[PDB]
């Protein structure tokens, strides 16, 4: 999981899965929305924020080897903590649930 | 959810009155709402208290 | 789900025959039977020596 | 930041007329969580001991100062998740009966 | 009114054991971009009988079953330090060190008992052997990531010296620990070995690891002053300085000084019931 | 030596009285697991007597 | 002072509680002050532009000041007593207000020509500071948790096999 | 004889017998119970108490060449230190004590 | 209401001179289980111009008569200290150090003028040669019996390697002071090797000198508490405590360390118009 | 938390009609234990030397003050292994007679 708070505009940094990883989270408008930044260089830039779907949509994103985080469901900043949670899920189990996905 | 494998291959595994009041007290907060109350007073805490005795 | 767990917990205490068993089977066999075997090692008696 | 479920007069789950069982947002129970705390008795919470209003060494039984009751009242009133302080007590004591009034202070 | 939090931890083999801030705590923690291991002394005041037992007793400093069924943990104990603020129920808390006990004591005698201890960062190491093989003929890095690997950390390395190649570099260790010096030793005084928490980092001397984290600092409690080989100051508690990292510096008594730096040594004097909350910071213009 | 109680009912106090409704729940709940959980092992060791 | 309305008549003042026991000791004690003290001190950083910042405060032990007389010795030897005692903790009871976790500190006994037949004296007492100033306790010993007495040293003493045997199975 | 106090749960460790061992008493209902570990490696989940029956029952726990454990009587926490006691015989002491016991 | 008694005594060409309890003397004494010898710091006031003249000119560290017939006490002077209790006229003193002044100085200006000095045990033997040739292939108690009779120091040594021959254990000393590194330097850590007041001992880490002088323990100034060695506690002036002595420890705040330890390293703080009369004690666990 | 072995009026070993000797629990084995302290005498107990009641030099003896008395019977009162404190000591001498009065205070 990632440990989050309840802020209409933040941001987290850690290490996981042997590489250094942050994530911009602030609103837009109505949607949630993120930047991704893994060891320091961009990978995308404004992700719309929904349930269930990747944040990390293509191939050589997330993944040679490397994960992906995943909503349960659409995200609301008052929540945050609270019902609603951010999961990152390794290079296998990713694999698995995005197979599964079909 | 929170069910414990407490029988192994050397035996039974009997936790501490804490522990098991925390588990019941993280199921009834997952079941209705992170704030919820859990005190004596409540019916709710009455019901937490039965599942943990 | 809670009370689905105490009654699998119920059945598994429950079924304790030498072949359905495991690891507390050590009583079934000692209710009629000898013990495990114990690990040992092999010792050396008498081996020479030769010095100053 | 709180919240409950609806009991009537009595300490009795009460359902809505669709039948569901509402769960109170703040303020409302704030009330009756206070309400419920005031009526404890001691010795009664399994898993916490010393907890509650001590009615029959403190109130009911024959005292010389009745100012322990007055701290266990407001010990009680106290201890909620969202009570504040307390702006007043009154302990009437007028003839037989034992009065006992509040104003709770809530953060929301 | 924003409290201040401040949390010890210990891995006792039943599970953790926390202190937490409303006891007498006291606690310096020196880091620096060197091979000598990070020291953390702490000041505990008020532990009671059953608490001074479950303690005070396993930093025994002898070894006992001698099978050693396993390492780490079945040696000496760790613990942990996290501290941070608390406004409005709200936490921003952050670690700051890890390390075994090695060293104890006991200062104040009654009626207020309180002791002191001594903790290393990565002292595990100089018990446990070398069992793999060092590479015969490498480059540096190849070398780093064989040192890694042995002492079971995560790393990083970025240095110009990359596509160096060395013979027999380290076909004369006794112990896991040496392993650091051997980094640090060929090629002095450019290129900085250290072992922060978890992490082993080599590294330019001039170099930020991070060049998008760059932390902006504008409020100073210690006025910012020329240092002889940089600048150095001191802030309150700020959760963003780390080792290695940058600093953009905003002054308003020395305007002059204002500028990137990298930085190179930390202090933390954290208290949950004296006057020192701090960290003071050295830093060396960024290349 | 000092007592065990394991009862369910201590979780019923002095205020739910009047109330039908969570007595009968916490109630029917004790029976559930008086049924399910100690006349089944009354039942086990009379057929455990050989 | 206001709140209680009790319509009681013969009342009490002042009066210490032995928290173990519920008793009153020296309930005998003529009464001529009662002071409150309370303290705390808040840590100051000094800014950088001229201004000054508060990061948190302490609190320590309140400490409680009464005088009194004491009008025979009975009332002496209970107030050495009082001070000399060391494993228990009295509550306080003032006009209107209630402490807990109190203990004392310090007495001074005075002779002079102005009093004869009784003694004034003061008296001071400390709070024992605790957190959690609430605890949580089980009606069942059952549910107790778990305390270590880690890596005692083990000792011997003098017995035989034998003797443990014809003890604990044979009976002798 | 082991140290023991007044408490209806402890675990106490020592070293003892060329070994480290840590044990845990702890009240159940009517009677005791112990947890029994070696090494840090756990030996047996609550064994009873009895007075006079050795705690170790089988052989892959008790010796090749290590020590048992014996109460004298049928323990309980109130009496501990005063007539209830914890014993422990090395391998020959032992090996002696189960002869003699038959 | 019993006095103390602190005496220090200085062996002047013509007899001795004894310093008394009555003036104003500090002595801090330091002992261990180690080769490097043992210290004491001496503060003494109130000396008039007699006293003055006589002692403090005799310190000179030069050296005088070249020719040098005899040797020990022509080069420095002896100091020897013993203190205890007195009481209804009954004494119970103890000596506790024997030593040479070695370094000089002044510490209080006028109106009362003090000075410091310290002493070393067994400095004689740093200008002390080697005229007897060790033995070539021995076991080490001869080489220790050899040591010994060289120093001049009555000795015993029991340890478990007292029949292992050494090759060439001496062929490199130049004076008399490297003896005792030397007899520490082979079996280190196990083997201590020390001189306290003029008996050389040579043992094991954790065996008792005299298993049947146990001084049991009972009132302690200082807490006792866990030191990550063993044991560490304080008390008053007890002349029973010696260096690799045994110590049964029966506390009341900390009944969990309760045991039987070997006596390792002890320091001394007596004065005779201060509050300091004290022995601090650190133990390891009996064997 | 303490026992001593029944006795009568005379300080004998008092038997039942089934003669056992029997281990009274506490309260009265400190009534027991404390009359026995107070006529004990001074000078009489060997191994502990200055502990009892000095009757022939502070009581029998023609005395000034008779606070002396007071302090010696509180103290053989105390060194009891349950005594707490002492509650009121009078001495009277009216009369003849040496009349004296004593309350203590246990733990039960």
């Amino acid at each position: 999981k990632i440990p989050l708070t309840a802020v209409p505009n933040q941001a987290i940094s850690f290490n996981a899965g042997s590489s250094y990883w942050k994530i911009r989270l602030y609103q837009n408008m109505d949607m949630m929305n993120a930047d991704i930044s893994r060891d320091g260089v961009i990978v995308c830039h404004g992700v719309r924020c929904f349930g269930g779907i990747p944040l990390l949509q293509y191939s050589h994103q997330y993944r040679p080897d490397y994960g992906n985080f995943v909503f349960d469901r659409d995200a609301d900043w008052t929540l945050f903590g609270d019902g609603i949670n951010l999961f990152y899920l390794d290079g296998a189990e990713f694999a698995e649930y995005q197979a599964l996905a079909t | 959810m929170a069910n414990y494998n407490y029988i192994v291959d050397t035996g039974v595994i009997v936790a501490d009155t804490a522990d098991v009041l925390s588990d019941v007290e993280a199921e009834f907060r997952a079941a209705l709402g992170a704030n919820i109350n859990l005190a004596a007073s409540t019916p709710q805490g009455s019901l937490v208290a039965a599942e943990a005795i | 789900a809670r009370s689905s767990v105490m009654r699998n917990e119920a059945r598994i205490a429950n079924t304790i025959n030498p072949n359905v068993s495991f690891g507390t089977f050590l009583d079934a066999i000692c209710a009629l039977m000898g013990i495990e075997r114990g690990s040992d090692l092999s010792t050396f008696g008498y081996g020479v020596q030769v010095t100053g | 930041s709180t919240s409950t479920i609806r009991t009537g007069t009595n300490n009795d789950i009460l359902l809505d007329d669709n039948g569901n069982m509402v769960i109170l947002r703040d303020v409302e129970a704030c009330a009756q969580d206070v309400r419920a705390a005031m009526l404890m008795r001691t010795g009664e919470n399994i898993f916490d001991v010393n907890s509650g209003v001590g009615y029959f060494e403190y109130i009911f039984s024959p005292q010389k100062s009745y100012d322990d009751a007055r701290k266990s009242i407001a010990d009680a009133i106290l201890s909620s998740p969202d009570v504040t302080g307390i702006e007043q007590l009154d302990i009437d004591i007028t003839g037989e009966v034992f009065g006992v009034d509040a104003k709770v202070i809530t953060i929301h | 009114m924003k409290k201040r939090i401040l949390r010890v931890t210990f891995n006792m083999p039943y599970g953790p054991e926390v202190i937490r801030e409303d006891l007498d705590v006291r606690v310096r923690i020196m880091k620096a971009a060197l091979r000598i291991q990070n020291r953390a002394t702490m000041e505990i005041f008020g532990l009671t009988t059953q608490l001074r037992e479950s303690l005070l007793s396993q930093f025994t400093a002898w070894k006992h079953r001698q099978r050693q069924v396993g390492r780490e943990d079945e040696l000496m104990i760790k613990v942990s330090v996290e501290a941070g603020y608390s406004d409005q129920g709200r936490e921003q808390v952050s670690r700051v060190f890890v390390g075994e006990v090695a060293i104890v004591d006991i200062i104040s005698p009654p009626p207020d008992i309180g002791i002191r201890i001594q903790c290393y960062t990565r002292q595990i190491d100089r018990t446990k052997t070398i069992r793999n093989m060092p590479p015969a003929n490498t480059t540096f890095v190849k070398f780093v990531e064989w040192g890694a690997n042995e002492m079971g950390l995560n790393f990083i390395c970025d240095t110009s010296y990359n596509d160096q190649v060395l013979k027999n570099p380290g076909r004369s260790i006794t112990v896991a620990s040496a392993i650091l010096a051997s980094i640090q030793d060929m090629y002095m005084p450019d290129v900085a070995a250290f072992v922060d928490d978890d992490i082993l980092i080599v590294k330019d001397r001039d170099k930020v690891i991070r060049p998008d984290e760059v932390t902006n600092v504008n409020s100073f409690v210690g006025i910012p002053s020329w240092s002889e080989w940089g600048v150095e100051f001191q802030c309150l508690f700020e959760p963003s300085i780390r080792v290695a990292g940058g600093v953009a510096v905003e002054s308003l008594m020395n305007p002059s000084v204002n500028g990137n730096y990298v930085i190179t040594a930390l202090e933390y004097d954290l208290a949950s019931r004296d006057r020192p909350f701090y960290i003071k910071v050295m830093g060396s213009p960024a290349a | 030596l000092p007592a065990y109680n394991s009862d369910i009912q201590q979780a019923l106090k002095w205020l739910h009285n009047q109330a039908p409704g969570i007595t009968g729940l916490i109630q029917r709940k004790a029976q559930w697991y008086d049924r399910f959980s100690r006349q089944f092992w009354a039942n086990w060791e009379r057929d455990v007597f050989h | 002072m206001l709140g209680i309305f009790t319509s009681l008549l013969s009342s009490r003042s002042f009066s210490i509680v032995d928290q173990n026991t519920n008793q009153l000791v020296a309930a005998d004690l003529r009464i001529s002050r009662v002071n409150t003290r309370f303290s705390s001190v808040g840590q100051r950083h000094m800014l950088e532009d001229g201004t000054t910042k508060m990061d948190s405060r302490t609190i320590h032990p309140m400490e409680i000041i009464v005088e009194v007389f004491c009008p025979s010795i009975d009332v002496v030897d209970q107030i050495n007593q009082l001070l000399l005692d060391r494993d228990t903790l009295y509550k306080v009871i003032t006009r209107g207000m209630v402490f807990e976790r109190m203990m004392c500190t310090s007495e001074a006994l005075n002779q002079t020509p102005d009093m004869i037949s009784a003694t004034p004296a003061r008296l001071t007492f400390s709070q024992v500071l605790v957190q959690n100033p609430k605890p949580i306790m089980f009606r069942n010993a059952g549910d107790s948790s778990m305390i270590d007495r880690g890596l005692a040293l083990a000792e011997d003493v003098v017995g035989s096999a034998g003797d443990l045997f014809d003890y604990a199975v044979n009976g002798v």
